[PDB]
């Protein structure tokens, strides 16, 4: 009954922020989403399930990661529109119902519950912020014309608009492959990729952050639901993490080469979809996704429409413990002990290995290490001189958030054996 | 059956080639207007009587109107100008049209199915109960996606 | 002799880091930021994967 | 449910009227006086330009009718119970409810917003 | 049966659409006809399985409802002010 707290919130503040300033709303949609994470702390070995909708470990896990997401992106944004909140309130929800069903069509309708907020959300009105936006929205619904008739011949190959039905031949294969493709778009694995070079730079930053943190979590949410073959696994990690780490090399621009290198990172997590095992996934999405918000945190202090890769240098100086925090979310995005983000690599490479698929694990960790050049250029830029740069440094809230995330991320490098107990049935 | 049949999935074809074809807009949706008409026709014949009803009424009806008051507010009905036409894509994207209906042939290839349950045509009536049933919570997400669609359809355009 | 060898050495691998710099701005290169263009190269990728999995 | 045989009865009576109204321009294409001249072809008004040019329209229009879409994807969904109601008893009528409301905040928020606009 | 590969068939028309088409909105109704090939395959099987697609299907006609009215918002806003859609008139963003 998190998604009462959810419906509520949203559908209350809708009608609300006629009779409230801006501000009173930021303050409302963030107790919301808050109360909502609470829930699912107190629910944790709780896991309840409604119609289509159900509430597991799983829904648990991820949800905790996007609702903390959601969290961190309302509390950069002070824009005096109290919808600029309202949407991102809808887009929660909409990923936790999609997080939440095995049911094919109720997860079309919860995609489309989470998707179409956040085009709104990618107008700055920035000339690039409507391409973006554009070019989002069209291949969005294209993923939805292609996630819908996958749905269709789901149905078609067995009784069953569920997942799990038993299953045929080559018509169940052809349908599991069309819910893939949507499913698949959705957490920016290649060759699906090309969207989010282009959206990430065009989006103002700390929507970017919403999106790169809570979007890909959900996805893998709903993605381990889905029963996918090891060779299409296969290749869809060899591109990504391939395509993802080479063309992140070509990348001069900090936004752009995060999404390049995010796309390496699908390519990373796709590994654990091998078993399946979400307490593995589980944990490396926590690592993830502290890191990354933290990243785009920092990105949004910077510039909230674009940020170059040398905007980035000099941030030791300039504030210490921001250039810390932005080193070791490079270091944890890199997978490098004793961070978290080793952890939750080797509980997918674990899990890859386990089922027994070398080629694929050893060439998404050769480009994993190809990584290393931008992420270095990155975590280390931070110590270069000072160039002329933006700078705004932030509120408490900014400061203490960054930070937390940070020291929660090596917390779990170091003692994984706290979370990683019940990541599992919730002990 | 076949008789007609063959005449109605042939004009569906049709219709749907010209939606994809001409470069006159307006001509093009109401080639998929007529889609319509006759994708409720054969909804009908396949026992989905209601989902044919809903189909005029909000696809045609509602939604190719709101269209085409979109391409009739911004013309765009000589919609080839400006160009980058790449003619090389012309074929490739034909090419490409070719393969996905190829593999989809192949899954519903070699596959009979038994098309005979008492549907008792597809009236609202028998469906109702499923709508609030089953798929109640679908109904209720569906209801806020539209909720949020508004609010969201609304600050998009919202000049200030 | 050797030791401008081993120079030459350690600029080959040079060599390396560059080659899959260039690989990589070619795959960079492969979005050029037209639609079309993104359209295409997905729909391609697509029938890739359907056709991978028989 | 009711018979097919009705339905077809209906594919009639389109083509009836279909066929009555070609035949209607048949007598006004086939019977006139018929006088292109560069003047009469020409829209209104004498001088003309009661169109002249301008760019584009009030969105509007537009807005009525994607409100029109919402409302009737709402009624779409309406009828399906309003037939079905007493049968689906109170949690029938509280599920209608519950989409109604929400659709409901829905025209309520578009409406203190307004489009006069 | 001759349903589900006519739908198939409608998916790829679409599909030769949204590739060729020039201007935005075709696009947008290319996908458009997608979606309800998806809807057609889905009443055979409903047909076949027993009525759930016939719902489903229903839900899916909402949903495309929904997307239609954002996607026009957005489609008019991105080119109220600015002039011809045509959809390679954006190249701003490159990898």
């Amino acid at each position: 009954m998190t998604l009462a707290i959810l419906a509520v919130f949203s559908v209350a503040l809708t009608l609300l922020g006629f009779v409230l300033p801006p501000q009173g709303v930021k303050r409302a949609t963030l107790l919301g989403l808050a109360l909502a994470l609470a829930s699912l702390l107190l629910t944790w070995g709780k896991p309840f399930a409604f119609g289509p909708y159900a509430v597991d470990g799983v829904s648990q896990v991820f949800t905790l990661l996007a609702l903390l997401g959601a969290l961190w992106t309302v509390g950069l944004v002070r824009s005096g529109r109290f919808e600029f909140y309202l949407l991102v309130l809808y887009a929660a929800l909409g990923m936790h119902l999609l997080a939440s069903t095995r049911h094919l069509l109720l997860m079309l309708v919860a995609l489309e519950a989470l998707s179409l907020p956040l085009y709104a959300l990618a107008t700055w009105r920035r000339g690039q912020g409507l391409e973006a936006a554009l070019k989002y929205f069209l291949l969005g619904a294209l993923a939805a014309a292609f996630f819908l008739y996958g749905a269709a011949l789901f149905y078609g190959a067995t009784g069953s608009l569920v997942l799990g039905a038993p299953g045929e031949g080559p018509l169940y294969a052809l349908a599991l492959g069309l819910l893939l493709v949507g499913l698949g778009f959705k957490a920016a694995l290649a060759p699906f990729h090309f969207w989010t070079p282009d959206v990430y730079q065009g989006s103002p930053t700390p929507v970017v952050l919403f999106m790169a943190t809570s979007v890909k979590a959900a996805a893998f949410a709903a993605l381990l639901r889905v029963a996918a073959p090891p060779e299409a696994l296969a290749l869809l990690v060899a591109l990504s993490v391939v395509v993802g780490n080479l063309a992140a090399l070509a990348q001069k621009e900090a936004k752009r080469l995060l999404a390049y290198s995010s796309i390496a990172h699908a390519g990373y997590m796709a590994l654990a979809l091998y078993t399946g095992n979400a307490q593995a996934l589980g944990f490396y999405l926590l690592t993830y996704v502290l890191a990354t918000g933290l990243a785009f945190a920092v990105l949004s202090q910077i510039s909230p429409d674009r940020v170059p890769l040398e905007a980035l240098r000099g941030l030791y100086r300039k504030d210490p413990l921001l250039g810390l925090a932005f080193l070791v979310a490079m270091l944890s995005l890199l997978g490098l002990p004793p961070l978290a983000g080793f952890w939750g690599k080797y509980l997918a490479f674990a899990e890859a290995a386990r089922a027994g698929a070398w080629g694929v694990l050893v060439l998404a960790l050769v480009t994993s290490a190809v990584s290393a050049y931008y992420y270095l250029g990155l975590g280390l830029a931070v110590f270069a001189r000072p160039e002329e740069t933006p700078f705004r440094p932030g509120p408490p809230w900014a400061r203490a958030a960054v930070v937390a995330a940070g020291v929660l991320l090596l917390a779990l490098g170091l003692l994984p054996g706290l979370v990683l107990p019940a990541l599992a049935a919730g002990g | 059956m076949s008789l007609l049949e063959g005449l109605a999935l042939f004009l569906l074809l049709l219709s749907g080639v010209l939606v994809v074809t001409l470069r006159n807009a307006i001509h093009a949706a109401l080639a998929l207007i007529l889609n319509f008409l006759v994708l409720a026709g054969v909804y009908v014949a396949l026992d989905a009587r209601f989902l044919g009803f809903i189909q005029v009424i909000v696809y045609a009806g509602a939604i190719v109107v709101l269209f085409l008051f979109v391409i009739m507010l911004l013309f765009a009905a000589q919609g080839e100008i400006g160009f980058d036409p790449l003619v090389r894509s012309r074929p490739l994207a034909a090419l490409l049209a070719l393969g996905v209906a190829g593999i989809l042939a192949a899954g519903l290839w070699g596959l009979d199915l038994a098309f005979t349950q008492d549907l008792k045509g597809g009236l609202p009536q028998a469906l109702g109960p499923l709508l609030y049933g089953d798929w109640l919570f679908v109904l209720l997400a569906v209801g806020f996606l539209l909720m949020a669609a508004t609010v969201v359809a609304v600050a998009l355009v919202e000049p200030g | 002799a050797l030791f401008y060898g081993d120079r030459g050495l350690l600029s080959g691998y040079f060599g390396l880091g560059g080659a899959a710099r260039s690989l990589g701005q070619g795959l960079a290169r492969l979005q050029t930021g037209y639609l079309r263009v993104y359209a295409l190269l997905f729909v391609l990728g697509a029938l890739l994967l359907l056709g991978v999995m028989r | 449910m009711a018979p097919i045989q009705e339905y077809v009865g209906t594919l009639i009576y389109v083509g009836v009227a279909l066929f009555i109204g070609v035949a209607a321009l048949l007598v006004g294409a086939l019977l006139g006086p018929k006088k292109p001249g560069r003047a009469k072809l020409m829209p209104y008004e004498s001088g003309n330009d009661p169109a002249g040019e301008v760019k584009r329209f009030p969105v509007h229009f537009y807005v009525v009718a994607m409100l029109f879409i919402l409302f009737d994807v709402e009624v779409a969904f309406l009828w399906p119970y309003a037939v079905s109601a007493g049968g689906l008893g109170l949690y029938g009528f509280l599920g209608v409810l519950a989409f109604t409301l929400l659709l409901f905040v829905g025209f309520l928020y578009e409406w203190w917003k307004g489009v006069m606009r | 049966m001759s349903y589900l590969l006519t739908s198939a068939l409608l998916f790829a028309l679409g599909v030769y659409g949204v590739l060729t088409r020039r201007t935005a909105i075709l696009v947008f109704l290319s996908i458009e006809l997608m979606l309800n090939a998806a809807n057609l395959s889905l009443v055979g099987f409903a047909r076949a399985y027993g009525l759930d697609g016939q719902v489903a299907a229903l839900m899916v006609i909402a949903v495309a409802a929904a997307e239609v009215a954002v996607g026009l918002g957005l489609i008019v806003a991105i080119f109220r002010h600015r002039e011809s859609t045509a959809v390679d008139d954006l190249s701003e963003l490159r990898g």
